[PDB]
């Protein structure tokens, strides 16, 4: 193609890819659950419903 | 993984792989003077690779497709206007020996990467111990001013004393006048327009500085232009020598880390290359540089980062 | 007479002049580590009770 | 301000009882401006490195943004607890000094003399 | 919208922003209080911890 | 702490004589210490010369402090205005053009003038008022 | 107020990946949609003022001063684009990003409620005025007029917010709902008195008072032609805006300390328009004008009467209007000749009859020709500064007359004479000034013709 | 407040003032450090066998165990100096002043 | 240096430091001082350049000086006390001795002619080093101890530190040594919030260790130490220099950029503590870090300056050291102002 040697990222690593699809997905269903369950924990704390 | 302390660190060395057969060598003479041909010879017979001579675009060699990008762009300066016209207020000789000298910097960079990452041995035409030599020539010959001089020396020591001499040098001796009949022969029309006291100069400034203080840094090896001839004695010399003189024993493999640092970022390597003295042929305007830069973003492959270049024919640049 | 002169002259001027002269005499030490610590040294009594800053 | 409230227990962000008070919603504009903060993290990234800043490394800036988000969070979630703390000691102090809280006996405008200014 | 939408708007935000005035006032008073005489939640200062002591018959009878 | 004491137990105006001594002893004190900073980071060449240069700086400072003095004990006795803040503003041209005729220049106590009367009479402003630059941690 | 807001922020994407060619159009065409949008907020309730959050309020002061800006922000935008046509595409995209951050951040400064946001983005308007003044500048000074700028405005500024933070501290409150209904009469304790300085000597800087007004002949004449306008039209007016916000707590107190500075704008404002007389560039000279006018409207804030007030508000925004149709006129001219003296090219009233005519009514509105709102918000002030004291009007009375000799004298040095033989480059008219001093020209007249939405929250 | 303490913290006074001024050498400046850790030894030596505080005998000898890795430190920086230098000289040393 | 061993002594100068901000006895925080003085000076040492020499030289003695000093107040709270508990200090001369010992070690007294020598001599990326990482534990120290200062004693000092930074910082340039006067006016900030509230200087604190980081990483991607050699990065490279211009006026302070918090939140607090003369007096005389922020700025982005012809080649070759946490550093750098009362997370 153009570059004679290969680039540096030119084809991206599958895994650090991975892992970041992997990572994100996890901090985004850790948020959803830890916020259900400082609702319901509040809920249930002072006796509102 | 590209060398970083993190390989050090996990336990890769360069003195391993290094041996004897790994010998970075350049092969220095007078103009025309066989030394391409004879450094190839030692390259195939010693088995080791060669790098060309260095010169404007060995540089645009190295990065993207290779071809020669535009001489504007690639630090317009012409080695035909060097020729023709010699003494011009332009000042294009000493942009071309500035260029020259950090195409062979980067060409020597990338030679000792070679030899410590892979321990195969490198070959060369002449290097930044040999660049001077043209460099001084020229000013004796009335051609350039001791202010550039003066640029060219600051330059070389802070970005030549962090690498480390040759291992053997391979001289071919040529007279001059030899090379005056031999220039007459060639045939281009430039290197007609040449003042025989210019070669001369070439000739004394290596015989001068360049071998006596080689000497006293690696092994030099003098042959006659009948003697480099024969290329397997020559080689069987660079093999029997004693391959024990300068810097390259006393090298350990912290220091040899450190020379991989330096080698693998060519940022740093040519960091000093544009210091700021502001000399006549040097200082590219703020309007000359700003669409000058512009010019070189629009080439092909010069706009994002290598590998990234969307116009060039890369792919999967949304999830890179 | 009175923009361009005494009105530059009155304001920003005199406290650019200021700050120019004395960044001066503040920023031209000569470095010796003899006068850096000496200028401790004499710092020390200063605050320990020239101005009385134990009481 | 209260790193000397007696009961607190170090190195932990929530402790414990901040699950009593309402937990930050998702919606919260101070949140989604800290997820803002993530998107830009990841256009400098990709601008600092020579890059198509729109829409170079997809995955990159979506964990920007995403950590940003967890971290702002927990964040806002201790933020809240500690002007709730503040809150709570004020008033406990307020009412377990009354002599120091006066109550003022109120009285209309008709009746304070308030002197009137002449603009002229 | 009718002249009821600014009113009953600006009665909300003017009560809003007083009761927020006022309760910085109070904060501004309870922080001197409390730095002045520490009887409080807060401002409170480390002190050394009696736990640490030792009860136990030491060598020396009257210590 | 005390020195400068010395000039508050004196009722501004009456008084001048022991007033201009304590200005004078309070602008002596500023000129020996200036003048030990400027021979410690400043090297001088020889005592006799170390001596000219803490001297030179030392009767400029009390020059400086004693004229003040007068000036603000003889402008609040003269005009019966002790509260009066401009009776401090006379003690810095005074305090100017002398410390200009202590460098033989013109400009330096024309400005000096200005900053030096503004700043007096914004510190006796401080007397007026209930002002602290050193205010202690009070919330 | 975000429906004003959101749609400002949203303009920041579209300029920022438009295509190379775009960027002008959908600028121009969807910052007039914003102006069309904040033409609403022209609609002001009898005497509330219309406060959409807690965050965000306006009433007849803030609302004319938003439209004047929002309408404005394609006028740099049409005004800009003949000395940026031979620049890279995303550093135009960057000027324009800096008109809209600008745009915004005065929207934010107009519409805000406590007065430590109204200081935080009124002084944050100086950092795209910055970059437009410094980078973009075409003259020698404009490194220096920047440093000027900011330390005139910043030295100002910063006794501005210790004495806020301190009013915080004491009266409870910034915001300006609470500090008017809760207003307490001010004893004249000089604490005070230099509270007041503080709380009044950062907006006299942006007035500007005169002497404290070098930053402006030294950074409207460098500035780039769409940072002059947007600082002579509305960034002056940002001073009078937040005199006009902090005087409801800084009463009786004012008067004992009106005296300095109001003659200092009143005599001031003779000497401004003297150097107006014998000038030598155009730029300077509508610099000088400006610092003159907004003098008088200094003079109008100090005064303290409702008729005062509502004439400050209508030259505020007369002035604003003018001084950007000047300075526009100028960049043409001076881009036509590439030189700023008024002597270089005279006699140009044949070549460029249009021209010709938008310098006529450009001059006749800063000479306030009645029944302009430069000529009503004048002779409010003039008869406010009467019934304050009578004296007041021989110098109101030299001012407009030695105005109207410089008013007409760039006319008169400039077009009405004969053209210079030398000088060829004066092509046709392009229609872009053309229209440009029309949308400066109609909606003048338009506002003249009902006065009572320019005339403030008095009315 | 008892007399040897006045010594031993006068001792530790004039070993801060000789250090805080220098007049030709680096070895001089760093035995006056020196000086001053041994001013504190004994003073905290004191201190704590007269107040019988058992447990904290063993603060002197801390005390004097960072004391010998400074100055060693101190000492490889002279060498340091010499070898670039020559000497141990002060005055001399002024390459970083601009 | 051998990786490993860069790695140990910088793991050594961390481990100091935590020593310091986890210890309660007072013989502990010494020791925590020790190490990290012990393993900054090879850190410093890492280039070996005559420069480094002088600069480690001059950072040693300063600091052992006030490690001594500090000692000698430790002993004499103990004589007075009998406690080595960090609570407050029982003999006023003890901890009007130590106020300065702790002051040498930030570098904000007349005890500050050090720090712009051993910034300039020693490297850019130990410099980073020394002038964030080495202010934690001092500042610590004096946190933990506030409660127990002569307040007139430290607020002389912060004046001091931001007059004398703010004005040198006016004549230099060379970035190392224009940053340490930064550096010196910002401990000037800090300290001055110290005594009433220690949560603001908390605040200011990290606030400049990120906005610092950020510049001194954005100074080592663009390989420049002096100033026209900075300016010649607008050729090679302009967003560093757009960065770099965003940064500096963080730097100056001005809002609504991430710089104004600090300072804004200072001057609320210390005018609820009835002190009006302090906040304005620095409030105006920041203009003087400004004014230097400025002209750096001016020429580095604001006016292209005169390239290299060579440069042909720079722009042909990317840059290979990836300078971790700089697109995150810059983003707390200029926009967290709309986050500021998330500083009731630190206290
Ligand atoms: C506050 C909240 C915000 C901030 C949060 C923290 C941000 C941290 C930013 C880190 C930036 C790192 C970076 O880019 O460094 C470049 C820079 C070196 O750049 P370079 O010259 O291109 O590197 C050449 C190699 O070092 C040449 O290496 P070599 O061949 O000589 O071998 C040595 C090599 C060995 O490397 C390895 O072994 C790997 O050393 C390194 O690689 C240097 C880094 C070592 C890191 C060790 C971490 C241990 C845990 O390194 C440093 O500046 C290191 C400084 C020390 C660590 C960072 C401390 C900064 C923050 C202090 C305050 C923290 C918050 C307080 C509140
Ligand atoms: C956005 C703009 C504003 C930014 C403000 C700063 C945000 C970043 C810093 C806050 C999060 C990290 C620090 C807090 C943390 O995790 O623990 C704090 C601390 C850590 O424990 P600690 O309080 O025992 O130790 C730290 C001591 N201080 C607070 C004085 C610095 O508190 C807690 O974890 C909770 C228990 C103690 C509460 C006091
Ligand atoms: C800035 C400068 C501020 C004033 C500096 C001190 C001047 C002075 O002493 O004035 C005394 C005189 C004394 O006047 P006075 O004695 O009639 O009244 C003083 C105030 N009471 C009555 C409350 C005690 O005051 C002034 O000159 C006030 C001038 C205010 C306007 C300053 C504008 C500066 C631009
Ligand atoms: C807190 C700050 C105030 C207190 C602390 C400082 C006290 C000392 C104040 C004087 C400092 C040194 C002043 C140097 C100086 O004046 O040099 C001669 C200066 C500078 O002279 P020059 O060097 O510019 O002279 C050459 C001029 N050019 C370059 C145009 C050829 O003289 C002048 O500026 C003219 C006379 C004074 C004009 C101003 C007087 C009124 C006061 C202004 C400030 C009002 C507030
Ligand atoms: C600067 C010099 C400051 C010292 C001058 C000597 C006078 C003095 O005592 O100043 C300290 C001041 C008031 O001290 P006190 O004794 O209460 O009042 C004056 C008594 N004759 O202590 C105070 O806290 C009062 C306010 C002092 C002045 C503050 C403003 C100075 C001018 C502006 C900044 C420059
Ligand atoms: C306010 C922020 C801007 C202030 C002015 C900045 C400096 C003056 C503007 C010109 C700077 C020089 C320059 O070249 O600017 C353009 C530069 C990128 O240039 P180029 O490589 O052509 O971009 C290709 C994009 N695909 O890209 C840039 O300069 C980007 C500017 C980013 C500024 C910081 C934004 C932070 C977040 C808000
Ligand atoms: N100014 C300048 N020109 C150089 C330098 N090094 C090489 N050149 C030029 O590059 C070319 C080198 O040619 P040579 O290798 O000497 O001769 P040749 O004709 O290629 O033949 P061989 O020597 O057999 O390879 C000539 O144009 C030189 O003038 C240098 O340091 N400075």
């Amino acid at each position: 193609k153009f570059y004679i040697r290969e680039p540096p990222h030119g084809s991206p690593d599958w895994l650090k890819v991975g892992l970041t699809l992997g990572t994100s997905v996890f901090l985004w269903i850790y948020l959803i659950k830890q916020h259900k369950e400082d609702v319901l924990e509040y809920k249930r704390r002072n006796g509102l419903e | 993984l590209q060398y970083g302390p993190l390989a050090f660190v996990l336990g890769e060395r360069t003195t391993r792989k290094l041996t004897e057969t790994s010998k970075v060598i350049t092969v220095d003479g007078n103009i025309c003077s066989g030394k391409g041909r004879l450094a190839r010879e030692i390259a195939e017979k010693l088995g080791l690779r060669h790098f060309p001579e260095a010169g404007i675009h060995y540089a645009d060699s190295t990065t993207g497709d290779g071809k020669p990008l535009d001489v504007q762009l690639s630090g317009n300066c012409s080695l035909e206007k060097f020729y023709d016209d010699p003494k011009s207020n332009d000042g294009n000789s000493y942009r071309l020996q500035s260029w020259l000298y950090a195409s062979r910097l980067l060409q020597y960079a990338d030679a000792l990467e070679h030899l410590l990452s892979t321990g195969q041995g490198v070959v060369l035409e002449r290097s930044i111990y040999s660049d001077f030599v043209f460099l001084e020539a020229m000013y004796r010959q009335g051609f350039i001013r001791k202010q550039c001089v003066e640029h060219y020396n600051e330059v070389k020591k802070v970005t030549a004393c962090e690498y480390l001499p040759p291992h053997v040098v391979v001289y071919v001796d040529v007279p001059v006048p030899e090379i005056q009949s031999r220039i007459q022969k060639k045939g281009n029309p430039h290197e007609m327009k040449i003042t025989a006291a210019y070669l001369q100069d070439i000739e004394n400034a290596y015989k001068k500085t360049f071998l006596p203080e080689m000497s006293e840094k690696c092994e030099v090896l003098q042959y006659s232009a009948r003697e480099a001839e024969d290329a397997e004695k020559v080689v069987e010399d660079i093999e029997y020598l004693k391959c024990d003189k300068g810097p390259w024993p006393d090298q350990d493999d912290r220091t040899f880390h450190r020379l991989r640092m330096l080698v693998q970022n060519k940022l740093e390597v040519l960091n000093y290359t544009t210091i700021p003295v502001y000399l006549p042929e040097i200082t590219i305007g703020a309007h000359q540089s700003d669409r000058v830069f512009q010019k070189f973003t629009e080439l092909p492959g010069r706009k994002y980062s290598p590998g990234y270049n969307e116009d060039v024919g890369d792919k999967w640049i949304w999830l890179k | 007479l009175l923009d361009l002169i005494w009105l530059e002259t009155i304001l920003p001027k005199t406290t650019s002049f200021i700050q120019m002269k004395m960044s001066i005499m503040v920023s031209n030490q000569k470095g010796l580590i003899k006068l850096y610590f000496l200028s401790f040294l004499i710092t020390i009594m200063i605050s320990m009770t020239l101005f009385n800053y134990h009481e | 301000m209260m790193s000397g409230r007696p009961g607190r227990v170090p190195l932990q962000f929530l402790p414990n009882e901040a699950r009593s008070l309402p937990p930050p919603k998702l919606t919260d504009p101070r949140l989604v401006y800290m997820g803002f903060l993530g998107y830009c993290s990841g256009l400098i990234d990709n601008a600092i490195r020579r890059r198509p800043v729109v829409s170079a490394g997809l995955h990159r800036q979506l964990l920007y943004v995403t950590s940003f988000v967890f971290f702002g969070y927990y964040l806002l979630k201790r933020q809240d607890y500690m002007y709730a703390l503040r809150d709570h000691d004020m008033f406990a102090y307020v009412k377990s000094h009354p002599e120091d809280f006066p109550e003022k006996d109120k009285k209309t405008y008709g009746e304070i003399l308030e002197e009137f200014h002449p603009v002229r | 919208d009718g002249p009821e939408k600014n009113y009953e708007k600006t009665m909300a935000i003017l009560q809003i922003e007083a009761e927020k005035a006022e309760l910085r006032l109070k904060e501004l008073e309870v922080r001197r209080l409390m730095r002045a005489r520490g009887d409080g939640p807060w401002y409170q200062y480390p002190t050394i911890d009696k736990a640490l002591i030792d009860h136990s018959p030491k060598t020396t009878p009257d210590n | 702490k005390t020195l400068l004491h010395k000039y508050s137990d004196i009722p501004e105006g009456t008084e001048c004589h022991r007033k201009a001594y304590a200005s004078t002893s309070i602008g002596g004190a500023t000129g020996l210490i200036v003048s030990a900073y400027s021979i410690a980071l400043k090297p001088p060449a020889s005592f006799l010369e170390g001596v000219a240069r803490t001297g030179r700086y030392t009767f400029t400072s009390a020059a400086i402090g004693a004229i003040f003095g007068l000036t603000s004990c003889i402008s609040a006795q003269v005009r019966e205005k002790p509260d009066d803040p401009l009776n401090y503003f006379i003690g810095g041209c005074a305090g100017g053009l002398t410390l200009g005729a202590r460098t033989r220049s013109y400009g330096i106590g024309a400005a000096a003038c200005a900053y030096m009367g503004l700043t007096a009479a914004l510190v006796k402003m401080g007397q007026l008022e209930g002002w602290q630059v050193f205010a202690e941690p009070k919330v | 107020m975000l429906k004003i807001i959101i749609p400002t922020t949203m303009l920041l994407p579209m300029t920022w990946m438009s295509k190379h060619n775009m960027i002008w159009i959908n600028a121009t065409v969807h910052s007039l949609l914003i102006s069309l949008i904040s033409l609403s907020l022209l609609n002001q309730l009898g005497e509330n003022s219309l406060n959409f959050s807690l965050t965000f309020f306006s009433d007849s002061l803030s609302a004319p001063l938003l439209v004047l800006t929002t309408w404005l922000l394609p006028l740099m935008l049409m005004a800009s684009q003949s000395h940026l046509s031979k620049e890279t595409t995303t550093r135009k995209k960057l000027y324009i990003t800096m008109l809209i951050l600008l745009q915004l951040f005065l929207i934010m400064t107009f519409t805000a409620t406590e007065l430590i946001l109204f200081y935080i983005l009124f002084e944050a308007t100086l950092v795209p005025t910055l970059i437009i003044i410094t980078r973009w500048g075409n003259q020698t000074e404009r490194l220096n007029a920047g440093l000027y700028f900011l330390f005139y405005t910043l030295a100002g500024s910063l006794p501005l917010l210790v004495a806020l933070v301190y009013i915080q501290n004491t009266t409870g409150s910034l915001n300006f709902l609470i500090i008017h209904y809760w207003s307490h009469p001010l004893s004249n304790s000089w604490s005070n008195i230099f509270m007041w300085l503080a709380c009044i000597m950062a907006f006299m800087v942006k007035m500007p008072l005169y002497g404290l007004h070098l930053w402006l002949p030294k950074a409207h004449v460098e500035a780039p032609i769409a940072g002059s306008m947007v600082l002579a039209a509305v960034l002056l007016k940002l001073g009078g805006y937040g005199m006009m916000r902090i005087t409801t707590i800084l009463n009786p107190l004012t008067n004992y300390m009106a005296y300095p500075f109001l003659m200092l704008s009143m005599w001031g404002m003779i000497m401004t328009s003297s150097i107006c007389l014998r000038q030598t560039d155009l730029k300077s000279l509508i610099a000088y004008s400006s610092v003159s006018h907004m003098a008088l409207v200094i003079v109008a804030i100090m005064i303290q009467t409702p008729w005062s007030f509502m004439g400050a508000t209508a030259l505020m925004i007369a002035h604003g209007l003018t001084s950007s149709m000047l300075f526009c006129l100028a960049n043409t001219n001076y881009e036509r000749v590439h030189s700023r003296t008024m002597i270089l090219a005279r006699g140009l009233q044949t070549l460029l009859p249009l021209m010709a005519t938008w310098w006529l009514m450009a001059s006749l509105t800063n000479l306030a020709l009645p029944p302009s709102i430069n000529l009503i918000g004048e002779l409010f002030i003039i008869t406010a500064s009467f019934s304050w004291s009578n004296i007041t009007i021989i110098l109101m009375g030299m001012n407009m007359m030695i105005t109207a000799l410089y008013s007409l004298y760039m006319l008169i040095t400039t077009q009405r004479g004969k053209y210079t033989h030398h000088i060829n480059n004066i092509k046709a008219s392009f229609t872009r000034e053309n229209a440009l001093m029309a949308l400066h020209i109609l909606p003048l007249l338009l506002l003249t013709l009902n006065p009572k939405m320019i005339l403030g929250p008095l009315y | 407040m008892p007399l040897v303490y006045m010594n031993i913290i006068m001792a530790f006074a004039i070993a801060l003032a000789g250090l805080l001024m220098y007049r030709s050498h680096l070895m001089s400046s760093l035995l006056c450090l020196e000086g001053m850790m041994l001013s504190l030894f004994i003073m905290s030596t004191l201190i704590i066998l007269n107040t019988h505080f058992t447990l904290a005998n063993m603060m002197p000898i801390i005390l004097l165990v960072f004391a010998a890795c400074e100055a060693a430190l101190g000492l490889s920086l002279l060498v340091m100096v010499s070898n670039t230098y020559g000497t141990d000289y002060v005055q001399n040393l002024n390459l970083l002043q601009c | 240096m051998n990786p490993i061993i860069y790695t140990t002594l910088i793991m050594t100068v961390m481990s100091g430091t935590m020593l310091v901000m986890i210890s309660s006895h007072w013989l502990l925080i010494w020791i925590g001082f020790e190490m990290n003085l012990l393993a900054m000076i090879p850190v410093l040492m890492k280039n070996f350049n005559p420069r480094a020499t002088e600069a480690a030289t001059k950072y040693f003695l300063t600091q052992a000086t006030a490690s001594m000093m500090l000692m000698m107040a430790i002993i004499i709270n103990l004589l007075y006390s009998g406690q080595w508990t960090i609570t407050k200090m029982f003999n006023p001369v003890a901890m009007t001795m130590m106020t300065m010992a702790l002051a040498m070690k930030l570098g904000l007294s007349p005890f500050h002619f050090w720090v712009p020598e051993v910034t300039q001599g020693i490297s850019l990326q130990a410099g980073l080093l020394l002038l964030t990482w080495q202010k934690l534990a001092p500042l610590s120290v004096l946190c933990q101890i506030s409660q127990s200062i002569n307040p007139n004693l430290m607020l002389t000092m912060a004046m001091l530190s931001i007059l004398i930074g703010g004005w040198g910082g006016l004549n230099q340039t060379q970035l190392r040594k224009i940053m340490a006067y930064s550096s010196i006016a910002h401990m000037g900030w800090m300290t001055a919030v110290l005594p009433y509230n220690t949560t603001m200087t908390i605040l200011n604190l990290l606030i400049y260790i990120t906005m610092t980081l950020a510049m001194f990483m954005l100074l080592i991607h663009s390989s420049a130490t002096t100033t026209l050699s900075l300016s010649h990065t607008w050729n090679k490279m302009p967003v560093i220099t757009s960065l770099m211009m965003v940064t500096l006026l963080s730097m100056g302070g001005l809002p609504p950029l991430s710089g104004f918090m600090p300072k804004w939140m200072i001057i609320q607090e210390m005018t609820k503590n009835e002190s009006i003369i302090m906040p304005t007096l620095m409030a105006m005389t920041a203009l003087l870090n400004l004014y230097f922020y400025m002209r750096l700025a001016y020429s580095s982005s604001l006016t292209m300056f005169p390239s290299t012809n060579n440069m042909k080649m720079k722009w042909q070759f990317e840059h290979t050291k990836q300078m971790k946490l700089l697109p995150t550093m810059i983003v707390l750098s200029t926009l967290v102002l709309p986050m500021t009362p998330a500083l009731s997370s630190l206290n």
